[PDB]
């Protein structure tokens, strides 16, 4: 329906976890699940989760993904931050319609 | 483990036609649903159109309903896209990305590709 | 105008989806031709009650739907538009609205395997009340709040995941079937799927 909402970019320190928050813009989370991709700037988006949460095709344990039904939304846990982390995420999952609905775009940076 | 290559991202005056091929490669393509999606410079991703793994099932998004078309080749599996009488807004990076098995439609998506961008001005 | 629709594909799958994660995919743009649909197997459920299958071939449709999932013999009853049950109220509700059909064929002669089928599930724990499609996607615990649990053992709440016991040496009532409907509707669009004349 809505375009979900995507908080502004974010900035974090090298050694810590960060946390990319999902919330939907217009119902409820009652849907399908909710995915996430890196693109960085400049190359193609990479999927974090091969189908649904298992291992994917080669992030060991850097990315998780839960749902929060208290706040209605998609967390996105990142450990291990690292100089190839610092890119762009968008949170995609689908409507009552069959339609692919993405989210505004989240900048992960690292301090150098 | 998608090869993607296309014809070119030359513009063209409002009112026109064009033809984006996304034919891939590897062993796994016999069904699985295609999905064009979009993504305006200085703007996140949108989703244009989809169609299934055997070709029959295929439809759009609201905004560029009417005006697009998308087919599928199986024997020689290539994603056809026709784009006729584009606008000010269809000026965008143009990707083709693939999804899990035949069983879900609406539930995983593989690696997408290169894509490639194409722009709608008026000048000479 | 288009070529035959993949209905073929939907009817032979592989692999189906449970009743907590059910599978809407979204037809449009083909050929109503339900002439093969017609004379298949002698199977227990062929009953549309929107129209006549005869007379669809010649309705013109904005977009179909189709979903397909896995029950039980006696849930099967329980699929209509407006109806009490653990499944009808609780995971799969349809509005006053649905002028589709109700295909479903068991499947009970493939799945021969002792086992255990530990991979379906219906979650027949929730607090769905309105919303008919409430679904429901998470691994979250049954609880309505007043200091909810955080453990594994519990005692007071349960983990709302019961799969199913589908053995073959049981009997008719409690057999697997597979049911696929069709969701219509219409809005304010030009149609699509029409149907051979």
């Amino acid at each position: 329906d809505i375009v979900m909402t995507q908080p502004h970019p974010v900035s974090e320190s090298p050694g810590k976890t960060v946390t990319i928050s999902c919330t939907r813009s217009s119902g409820s989370i009652a849907s399908n699940y909710v995915q996430w991709y890196q693109q960085r700037p400049g190359s193609a988006p990479t999927t974090v989760i091969y189908e649904d949460n298992q291992r994917p095709s080669g992030v060991p344990d850097r990315f998780s993904g839960s749902i929060d039904s208290s706040s209605n939304s998609a967390s996105l846990t990142i450990s291990g931050l690292k100089t190839e982390d610092e890119a762009d995420y968008y949170c995609q999952s689908y409507d009552s319609s069959n339609h692919v609905v993405f989210g505004g775009g989240t900048k992960v940076t690292v301090l150098r | 483990e998608v090869q993607l290559v296309e014809s070119g991202g030359g513009l063209v005056q409002p009112g026109g036609s064009l033809r984006l091929s996304c034919a891939a490669s590897g062993f796994t393509f016999s069904s699985y649903a295609m999905n064009w999606v979009r993504q305006a410079p200085g703007k996140g991703l949108e989703w244009v159109s989809t169609i299934s793994g055997s070709g029959g099932s295929t439809y759009y998004a609201d905004s560029v309903k009417g005006r697009f078309t998308i087919s599928r080749d199986n024997s020689k599996n290539t994603l056809y896209l026709q784009m006729n009488s584009l606008r000010a807004e269809d000026t965008a990076v143009y990707y083709c990305a693939k999804d899990s098995s035949s069983w879900y439609n609406y539930y995983g998506m593989d690696v997408w590709g290169q894509g490639t961008t194409v722009t709608v001005s008026s000048a000479s | 105008i288009t070529n035959l629709c993949p209905f073929d594909e939907v009817f032979n799958a592989t692999r189906f989806a449970s009743v907590y994660a059910w599978n809407r995919k979204r037809i449009s743009n083909c050929v109503a031709d339900y002439s093969v649909l017609y004379n298949l197997a002698p199977f227990f459920t062929f009953k549309c009650y929107g129209v006549s299958p005869t007379k669809l071939n010649d309705l013109c449709f904005t977009n179909v739907y189709a979903d397909s999932f896995v029950i039980r013999g006696d849930e099967v009853r329980q699929i209509a538009p407006g109806q009490t049950g653990n499944i009808a109220d609780y995971n799969y509700k349809l509005p006053d609205d649905f002028t589709g059909c109700v295909i479903a064929w068991n499947s009970n002669k493939l799945d021969s395997k002792v086992s255990g089928n530990y991979n379906y599930l219906y979650r027949l724990f929730r607090k769905s009340n309105l919303k008919p499609f409430e679904r429901d996607i998470s691994t979250e615990i049954y609880q309505a709040g007043n200091k909810p649990c955080n453990g594994v053992a519990g005692f007071n709440c349960y983990f709302p995941l019961r799969s199913y016991s589908f053995r073959p040496t049981y009997g008719v009532g409690h057999q697997p079937y597979r049911v696929v409907v069709l969701s219509f509707e219409l809005l304010h669009a030009p149609a699509t799927v029409c149907g051979p004349k």
